[PDB]
């Protein structure tokens, strides 16, 4: 799964967390035997315009 | 009812271990006392006969 | 100041934490004895902030 999030709420991606993005935009099961990786994208996605 | 279910499994495991251990102890005690009573009953039967 | 931290008693009121949590202004949220999702589901004797 790939997408882009506000840089503040990265910690909401962890399983078992709660919060607006986690509550009703995207959340993980009780175990989620996978992995997560996130990185800064203010130089390509962000537009000064 | 007071905790989420990714970690309460540990608490339940604690309770299960403790209660099974205690109940096993009780069963062993009863077994030993039953053996003693069996010996006494055999002696009483012989004395009767 | 941290050496004179402000301590407040809270009691005798409806405590709804949905608005207190859905704000994105927070960036560190560690609850220890109670899972956050259960917060709107309990009753307590007194609260300290």
């Amino acid at each position: 799964d790939s997408f882009v999030i506000r840089g503040d709420e990265v910690r909401q991606i962890a399983p078992g967390q709660t919060g607006k993005i986690a509550d009703y935009n995207y959340k993980l099961p009780d175990d989620f035997t996978g992995c997560v990786i996130a990185w800064n994208s203010n130089n390509l996605d962000s537009k000064v315009g | 009812s007071r905790l989420d279910p990714p970690e309460a499994e540990v608490q339940i495991d604690r309770l299960i271990t403790g209660r099974l251990q205690s109940l096993q102890t009780y069963v062993t005690q009863q077994l030993i006392r039953a053996a003693e009573i069996r010996a006494s009953a055999n002696l009483a039967a012989t004395k009767m006969s | 100041s941290v050496y004179a931290w402000n301590r407040k008693r809270i009691s005798n009121c409806v405590a709804d934490y949905s608005v207190l949590y859905n704000s994105a202004s927070f960036s560190t949220f560690k609850c220890y004895g109670v899972s956050p999702t259960k917060l709107n589901d309990l009753c307590f004797t007194n609260v300290y902030a």
